[PDB]
């Protein structure tokens, strides 16, 4: 066993009844003085390194050609001047195993952390040396972390796409289904997770040109998509991951759910395609009143009204659907469907739950389209227009397929540096650059939506780490007050940066004029309610930083009205799974699953303590499963009120609790304004 | 968490000796040298003798002391495969390749052989030492069983797999591959039953059981090296067979939830070519807060 | 003179309940009265208990004490059938026809039913009384096993056969007929082994063994009468079933080489109605014409 | 039990030791006196019937509008003047259950046999009343039978395409694979059987964008295609049928074959995807000499030579591939592979066998392309060019995808009417019309090849029926003499009609000038070998008909040289599954499987004796399984020497014969010039 492995395992060997957390630090030293420094490839100077990486097809030469070598040297020197040290063994291990650039045979390390950060910063700046240094300082301080696709692939020749998630709308036609399968394979080839809205597809037993009971429903398309994602599995490196979203009022909703039952037959079971359910407020109202609900056949509704079932408001059209004899429907028990959802989530963690009305009551771009589904991580909530892929030799009507670039603020590092504004603006600029340089030649709706919406996702990580390292319980009202203030600041500065980009470029996102940003409605709660901290401890935490007031929000509203906004969507809180290790941060705004996690790598086992875990903050690092899910819902709703897109909200459940407890948590989330629920992980 | 799954895998792997026609092996058997034929016979007799102990004692004794109806059924099925399928299959291979007098002599030789006897009696000794209601003695026997299923057979399996990977003795090699596939799942299953006992123990008792397992492995391994040279030096294969023994020792340890003992080695490519939460209804007022 | 042919017959009769789709019985089951469904569940539960002990205990213990690898292979195979095939098939039937609570209740009912506990106590007691190298204790257990195979199952078998014969519950009935086909050969085989031991005795000893067999049969019979009344009175069939068990008691005695003990009676006629391609290698001459 | 079913089951009841065959005739009468006439919709006049069928969207207005009502009435009167009577119950049952037009509620019969024949004739003639009457006389004499798609769908508004055999070339790209899946779905939606060539696809473990061990091979593509064919199942009417062809020198050939093994796992086996193997002469030579063969990685060959492995002649390329270090290959035993093919055919009848050199040594259009694969029925053998389907908003390079037009001559009816020439020419004209009226808007290469090649398949059926009713054993040399003469006349008149159509329209098929028809090579064996019958009995059979001599063939060769040929391909012998029942004929040129076949429809049993079966010809109606497969191969080769495309050739084996016998039959078929082997049906 390696020396650093033994040093890391020495953490759990208690001394005087206490964990040896400091041993972890020793491990990193070993991991660098025995493995990383020996396995790294050193050159005489930076010129030889850059030339070797360029000619050997490791780096794209275009982004490096925008800078003179003196500027690149200055950027690299700025990166190395911080003398960044990984405080935990797992941070360095995760970076050098998942994100550091290696040779073709993967026998040596070509990129250090500073090298990777410098390359990403130079790609972000697009020829601006000062901007590149700003990005270097932002990432080496670990205030901002680009998503895994962006951080791993920026400036690389053998790179994939920098966009993490893609959302596709599938129209009810064989041509559209085949095009959706093709685009899903193309985007999984690019490495991104693909989500498909199957609510427009007509249910099982519908007519294909006057021959009835002909359609296979959404389950056949689900099987096709599952095989497509199995085939396109990132060249066999990462399993192809897809998501299917169906409205709960679709007739196939049961069969949909039956794809995830552990007793499902092979002709129905789907195993590589995640499932999500979109629940309008009408379904929750029907379940609450115990009135029997009706699921609908989409094609009959489309024939009668000319629009898809998910294209209009069910809260106002459900009674018209039910009373219409030309609309076909089936009777269901909404409470039984809710119990089935809870049982399925207990068994397998599926489906994702999207509260459609919670998303669309604060959605700023309802004029473009209502949000009808979410992404594979159930945090992207954007307007999408379905595409009409016609026959060959016929022009296709290209719609809008959602796609946003992810980037997370490290809350602990951002607040320690007292740089919410600067970090938010620089992250917005980096995400705007990632969107601008993204061009996908096989997904036309994705390309058009990227060019028009200009949507980005600016997330946050290390919420629980910051709260526990500052002596604040994650479930406490003080923690929710901190989240309210911090994310109001993040939203304020993201809107300010979006408006500044719109002013400097003279262009807004497409159809911005009909948005609530243009009409000023979006700023209502910000121009009437003060989001400054209500607790003295939180206010002290925010000292040295100008917390925006109602007057600052009014000025920002006027600025947006004058100049517009460059981005249709700005903030989305992704799960941030593996890149949180490198940043020494807790995953996303979720509470920690465990204080010390035991992970098996190779034939060895390693223990990763939570960042900053110690004796004095052991009980502030409360495990998520031990927490009240209602207070976690309160925290997520408090954050969500300042996030325009959704938050990947994983439910952490105990084995003792029943499906009724899961249903109660889901209904409280819906009541509190939670937009989406990601996972039901049971301990 | 696992018995019904293993039940399924076991019963779907059911097979019978009669399914493979053996006579066509005589077309390659006649072309082997005396040393090759001698080694094959001796290896085959070794496997036969060890597998008989497993059918008559190893599986039935474990089935007797393990609690649980479903586990007893799976264990009964495995014992059946040893006695009704594997034993008949080994006999069939022998009767095809050698005349009656040659079979009797090979079994006389292997029955007297020091290295075969040492391992056979070590394993049988642990089965005989199981005491009623004593889970420690049961665990020790399970370790012995896993070592037989997942480790001790493989110094023997090497040779039929070596021929099978070269296009020689294909019918008997197919039979051996089916047998080996059964022993693999037997080893994994008994391994899970041993881990269940191990996990019920204190930390000091666990360390003591680990020492037992490693000590036993060491004794068997040192005898396997001698067994290997005794059989395979005459056909020049011992170096590669030793790599195969260590690789399978590591699999046996992993079956018992233990770390590998030996460094990873590549194997001879010819041999490689041969190889529910409680449902509670919503009570209303759960929709109001 | 017989083991090889029993070996071949047993292995050629191999089956799994999953081969029979059971959803076809759903409607004829739904249509039975509550009394009929209750008796049916309980009957199969009583059978499940018997097969559980025959597989876990009876067949393995007899296998342990009987000499000869082929005899042991047959007995091991029969043991596997008892618990891995027969006992499990009843759960397949239960899981198809009945909700979980009714299944839970019937298994609780076997634990507390005094006739079922008494018959298990008596049969398993004799199995566990076998002493190594003591042929008399072995004979006594083999008599008990024949009585389980050829007599005791039949109070249970009556009802599935009674329905099968009326064209009701025919998929479940198909499973039961396969089980019955197995038990018939199991009873004959164990009977022949028992006769071997009996035939070694003095005339005086034989006279005592007949006394043992007849006393045991009568004791089991009297208990089975009470069990039969308890189950069948609610469906009106107790007298008919009693005739059936007497019929089968005579078959059990005959399997043991003894004269029939009960007089012949007319059995319900409904229940009587209830009863790869070869590969050759390519020669060089097959490529020319 | 209905009266006609009792009269049909009375056949098996033996009177005086003989089957009551004549009782079948009585059954037909009952089937018409009790059922057909009662459930047949009658109209006061044909005008009312046509108006009702057109208005209720049963027929098409376009093809009926080309004639005055007087001409349509005259065509219908010509059809009804024959007073055609079905000779067997199964003929009428199959027509009125499969082909007769029924109401939307499927309880009444709108079309009789004469009505359907008249409608198909009017569709064929395209406005010519005399041509329509000629077609009516052709089909009511039952001399020619349009295929099931053409016969069922001609003149019907609610219909699929008239072509049901489609051959697709799949290029080695994700875009091409997705396009192939889409086209397969679209063509299965149209009701056609789709065959895909997977030899150009790179094997498992190949590089994608210079990353190693990334390709899933052709098995993942087969899984995708199998899912696509399961999804597209003719609106839930018939099981989606597809075929995949792989060259035997493709490395995936074993895994390909492993998709049909019973022991294959769920992630390996494809259930609704037929498989065929293309066997070049090089593989047969390697197996014959027992030399170990090599299966090649297609992408390495493409990188080294710039052409696909299946696009070059393996006979001259195999040694260069083996000796090339940059071509990756795996060692195999060709005899073991042949034994595996025989074993798989014994177990399941798969794969289809295509002898590439047997096809291409007589292929007339090798300049366009060599025949690389066959159809789902393994009788279509045409040149195909792969298409380069690029990314979106990029022009695709459309190639040639085979789609031939099926139609079968009834040999008994054709020869008893002494009308080989007239029937062949009229069938060629009808096939040309159906090919010209086919327009598929979702298969670009299929449409392009239909427009360019103008390939049709004119088959024959009732060969064994005709031979048995004329006292000729199917295995006799006289039967082969008759087949030789009859199919040489069929080829002669097909070529003459193609040249006449080319002269009339002034156009040939694309790239005809490079064909062997243009160079006169095709006619070589016809201008030197006389194909007149060598037996007096066969000559008396051909009495009253002019048999083309060598001088006639020389004149035809000169005519083709002067005027060209309209069709790239003319003749292909399809299995003719259900149309053989309606025509009261034996299926294809195959020998009969059973003298009397027992079928179960609903809960009733029915008995179909072979047409013309009696006590006198009971011995001549020998069953196919009892026949020597070598003599069946000889007859099929005798026919194949006059057929430009292939013949659906099913092997009929007994359970006693082993895989050595199957391999011997396959090797004798290869030796005798058999192009394709369809199925290995074991009795
Ligand atoms: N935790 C760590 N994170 C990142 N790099 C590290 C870490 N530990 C060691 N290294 C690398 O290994 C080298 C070993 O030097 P070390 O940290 O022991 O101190 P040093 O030799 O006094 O110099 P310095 O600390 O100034 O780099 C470091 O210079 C650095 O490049
Ligand atoms: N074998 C058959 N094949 C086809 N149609 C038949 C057959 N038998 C009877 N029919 C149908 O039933 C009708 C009655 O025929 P039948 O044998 O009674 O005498 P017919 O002289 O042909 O009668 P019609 O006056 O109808 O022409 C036929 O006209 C035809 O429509
Ligand atoms: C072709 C086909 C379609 N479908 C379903 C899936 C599609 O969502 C739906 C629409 O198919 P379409 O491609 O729209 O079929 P169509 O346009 O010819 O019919 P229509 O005019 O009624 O739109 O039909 C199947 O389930 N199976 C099939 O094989
Ligand atoms: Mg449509
Ligand atoms: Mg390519
Ligand atoms: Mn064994
Ligand atoms: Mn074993
Ligand atoms: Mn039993
Ligand atoms: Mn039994």
């Amino acid at each position: 066993v390696p020396k650093w492995i033994q040093l890391n395992n020495e953490i759990m060997i208690q001394k005087d009844g206490k964990f040896q957390f400091d041993k972890d630090k020793e491990a990193v030293h070993s991991y660098f003085v025995d493995y990383i420094n020996q396995n790294t490839v050193f050159f005489h100077n930076l010129k030889e390194k850059l030339d070797y990486l360029v000619e050997n097809q490791y780096y794209e030469e275009e982004f490096l050609s925008l800078y003179s070598f003196e500027d690149i040297k200055e950027v690299f020197k700025t990166a190395y001047a911080k003398k960044f040290r990984f405080p935990s063994f797992m941070s360095a291990f995760k970076f050098y195993n998942d994100y550091a650039l290696k040779t073709n045979d993967k026998k040596k390390i070509l990129e250090r952390y500073e090298d990777r950060i410098s390359i990403v910063a130079l790609f972000f700046a697009n020829g601006d040396t000062e901007k590149a240094k700003e990005y270097v300082n932002l990432m080496i301080n670990q205030e901002y972390q680009p998503s895994t696709p962006t951080f791993l692939n920026a400036g690389r020749k053998r790179r994939g796409e920098l966009v993490s998630c893609f959302l596709l709308e599938v129209n009810d036609s064989l041509n559209d289904i085949s095009r959706a399968i093709d685009i899903s394979m193309q985007l999984s080839k690019l490495g991104g997770g693909v989500s498909l809205n199957l609510s427009k597809l007509r249910a099982k037993g519908e007519a294909i040109k006057d021959v009835e009971n002909a359609t296979k429903g959404v389950v056949g398309v689900m099987k096709l998509l599952d095989n497509a994602f199995r085939y396109a599995d990132q060249m066999g490196q990462r399993q192809g991951s897809g998501a299917a979203y169906l409205n709960i009022f679709h007739r196939d909703i049961n069969d949909f759910l039956d794809t995830k039952k552990i007793s499902a037959d092979e002709d129905v079971r789907v195993k590589t395609l995640s499932i999500g359910v979109v629940i309008p407020d009408k379904f929750v109202e029907l379940a609450r009143e115990d009135k029997a609900a009706y699921v609908f056949y989409p094609h009959t509704i489309y024939k009668e009204y000319g629009q898809h079932m998910d294209e209009m408001d069910m809260n106002e059209m459900y009674d018209k659907f039910v009373d219409n004899p030309r609309v076909k429907k089936e009777k269901i028990n909404p409470r039984k469907l809710l119990e089935k959802l809870a049982m399925l989530r207990s068994e397998s963690g599926y489906p994702y739950i999207m509260f459609q009305d919670n998303v669309n009551k604060v959605h700023a771009n309802n004029h473009i389209s209502k949000v009808k589904f979410s992404n594979l991580c159930s945090e992207v909530l954007q307007a999408s227009q379905v595409s009409s892929y016609t026959d060959y030799d016929e022009e296709d009507e290209i719609g809008l397929d959602i796609s946003c670039n992810l980037g997370s603020l490290n809350i602990l590092n951002v607040m320690e540096h007292k740089s919410i504004e600067k970090t938010v603006k620089l992250a917005t600029d980096s995400l705007t650059h990632v969107s601008e340089t993204t061009d996908i030649r096989n997904a036309p709706a994705v390309r058009r939506a990227n060019k028009a919406m200009k949507s980005i996702g600016l997330g946050a990580m290390n919420l629980h780490g910051y709260l526990a390292q500052n002596g604040i319980a994650y479930e406490s009202p003080e923690a929710r007050d901190f989240a309210n203030t911090f994310f109001m600041m993040v939203n304020f500065y993201s809107i300010q940066r979006s408006a500044e980009i719109a002013k400097e470029k003279g262009e807004t996102f497409d159809q911005y004029e009909g948005s609530t940003y243009a009409t000023g409605e979006y700023f209502d709660k910000y121009v009437s309610t003060d989001f400054s901290p209500k607790y003295e401890k939180i206010a002290n935490l925010f000292e040295g930083m100008h917390i925006p007031t109602t007057e600052d929000w009014k000025k920002l509203k006027a600025f947006v009205a004058e100049h517009g906004m460059y981005h249709s969507y700005r903030l989305c809180i992704a799960p941030t799974g593996s890149i949180s290790y490198v940043q020494s941060s807790t995953a996303s705004v979720m509470p920690i699953m465990e204080r010390i996690e035991e992970r098996t790598y190779g034939n060895s086992k390693t223990y990763y303590p939570m960042p900053g875990l110690a004796s004095n903050n052991w009980f502030f690092y409360k495990e998520a499963y031990d927490m009240d899910m209602f207070k976690v819902v309160d925290m997520i709703a408090t954050i969500q009120q300042h996030i325009d897109q959704g938050i990947s909200f994983t439910l952490f459940l105990k084995d003792t609790m029943t499906t009724r407890d899961l249903n109660r948590i889901d209904l409280y989330a819906h009541h509190r304004g939670i937009k989406t629920i990601y996972y039901a992980r049971t301990k | 968490d696992f018995t019904q799954m293993f039940y399924n895998q076991n019963v779907k792997q059911f097979w019978l000796p009669e399914e493979i026609a053996l006579n066509g092996d005589l077309l390659t058997w006649k072309y082997l040298g005396k040393n090759e034929q001698d080694t094959y016979m001796k290896v085959l007799a070794g496997l036969t003798l060890l597998d008989t102990e497993q059918g008559n004692t190893g599986m039935p004794i474990v089935a007797e002391h393990v609690d649980g109806h479903q586990r007893k059924a799976v264990l009964n099925f495995m014992a059946m495969m040893e006695n009704a399928v594997h034993a008949k299959s080994y006999s069939n291979i022998f009767m095809t390749l050698a005349p009656t007098e040659t079979i009797n002599e090979v079994f006389e030789w292997v029955k007297q052989n020091k290295y075969l006897q040492k391992k056979a009696q070590m394993i049988v000794g642990l089965y005989k030492a199981i005491q009623k209601d004593d889970e420690i003695s049961l665990f020790k026997a399970m370790v012995a069983s896993v070592y037989l299923e997942s480790f001790l057979f493989y110094s023997g399996f090497y040779y039929p797999l070596y021929f099978y990977g070269q296009g020689k003795l294909m019918q008997s090699g197919e039979i051996i591959n089916l047998i080996l596939r059964d022993e693999a799942i037997h080893g994994v299953y008994v391994g899970l039953l041993a881990q269940e006992i191990y996990n019920k123990q204190t930390e000091e008792k666990k360390a003591e059981l680990r020492e037992f397992a490693i000590d036993l492995l060491n004794q068997l391994y040192e005898n396997e090296l001698e067994y290997t040279e005794d059989l395979y030096d005459q056909v020049g294969l011992s170096h590669d067979v030793k790599k195969f023994i260590r690789y399978n020792a590591n699999k046996a340890l992993m079956n018992l939830g233990f770390d590998p003992y030996f460094e990873e080695e590549d194997i001879n490519p010819i041999v490689l070519n041969g190889l529910k939460a409680t449902v509670e209804p919503l009570k209303d007022d759960d929709f109001y807060f």
